[PDB]
């Protein structure tokens, strides 16, 4: 058959879901954004395309933060990567009310993580046109 | 909140030539029973404002939380968040105003007296209290409880209209001040020797002062007090 890369969540016969797959490809068509992990924290770095000189400099900026400790920075569309900030500055702050102390980063991880993958379930949304690099120090480093 | 249950008593504060002071004892009174010493009722937000917190403890908490994600809020997507956008104190006024006037209107209220304080970014002075009902008001001096009936009058002496601001030196302040907690501890039954202070200046930074402590108390004159009236012995 055919037809499997038209809607989204849909199996392929090989098992792939094809839009995802697209949505990654959309995501390989961005700007450049890196992280690295050091001994004691994290660095994320981007660059940013000066289309014209009429960009206002040191302005339009990319890397977010999520409560006081976590940095995302995205590729792809960024308006999905805002969109995925602020569910994920949201899962922070619930957690903060809860539990008291603020979001572990693998807890912050996986609550994004079951944010993007709920967004391939169902042909009614469309998939995370995004990568992100995120993470920072909790007390676990 | 419906009936409150663990309380904190008086804050005062009052403004001066170059900012504003305020102090709030460290109590939290369970009923009648000075039950939870060392309890901060003074919440500073950031650099330039103090928010000083009267009533329900709980609520109070439930206000320090507010700050605090209202700080972490103010910070996303904002560059400006340490310089021109740095959260101001009639901003942290305005919303704790809207948010007691929203529960008040709900019948489920924050059962707390609530004075901010703090220096705008144009170095004015903030002094500004909302309570329960949502009543808000702004004055020179401005004290909860107890200390809105004797710490008042004994600052007022001090800056009485807006002309003797400019003429308060932050010595005089902090001396009316701190007279003022020792009045509120000799006749306050809920009222705490510990207590802390807050300067928001202008020209210096925040200076919080803790564990002070209510000192040169009059009592001796209490050996010549015998009986209710005619007891000689």
């Amino acid at each position: 058959g055919t037809g499997y890369d038209l809607s989204n969540s849909v199996f392929s016969p090989d098992g792939r879901n094809f839009q995802v797959e697209y949505a990654v490809k959309a995501v390989e068509n961005g700007t450049t954004s890196i992280g690295i992990k050091c001994n004691d924290g994290v660095v994320f770095a981007v660059e940013k395309l000066i289309t014209s000189k009429l960009l206002v400099p040191q302005k339009n900026v990319k890397i977010q933060v999520v409560d006081r400790h976590i940095g995302c920075v995205y590729s792809g569309l960024i308006p999905d990567g805002r969109h995925l900030v602020n569910r994920g500055r949201e899962e922070a702050a619930s957690f903060k009310k809860l539990y008291k102390t603020p979001i572990p980063i693998p807890a912050f991880a996986d609550r994004l993580g079951q944010y993007v993958q709920a967004h391939t379930l169902y042909n009614s949304v469309r998939p995370f046109g995004v990568s992100t690099i995120f993470g920072g120090v909790d007390k676990n480093g | 909140t419906q009936q409150p249950i663990v309380t904190g008593t008086s804050v005062i504060s009052m403004k001066y030539d170059n900012g504003v002071i305020i102090a709030a004892d460290n109590l939290g009174s369970y009923g009648s029973l000075l039950r939870f010493n060392g309890v901060e009722r003074l919440i500073p937000v950031g650099d330039n404002t103090v928010v000083g917190i009267s009533g329900d403890i709980s609520d109070m908490q439930h206000i320090e939380r507010l700050l605090k994600d209202l700080v972490t809020e103010n910070a996303y997507d904002n560059p400006l968040a340490d310089a021109e956008e740095a959260l101001e104190p009639s901003y942290i006024f305005e919303y704790l105003a809207t948010v007691m006037y929203q529960r008040r209107s709900k019948m489920n209220p924050l059962w707390n007296a609530i004075i901010v304080a703090g220096v705008q970014s144009n170095g004015d002075q903030f002094l500004r209290y909302v309570n329960l009902l949502g009543v808000t008001y702004s004055s020179p001096t401005l004290a909860t409880g107890f200390g809105a009936h004797m710490a008042n009058p004994l600052l007022r002496k001090v800056v009485d209209r807006e002309s003797d601001i400019p003429k308060t030196t932050v010595q005089v302040a902090e001396e009316a001040i701190v007279n003022a907690m020792r009045v509120l501890y000799y006749r306050d039954a809920r009222s705490s020797r510990n207590f802390s202070l807050a300067i928001i200046d202008k020209n210096t930074g925040l200076t919080f002062k803790k564990n002070l402590q209510v000192e040169n108390m009059k009592w001796d004159f209490a050996k010549d007090i015998k009986g209710y009236g005619t007891q000689k012995i």
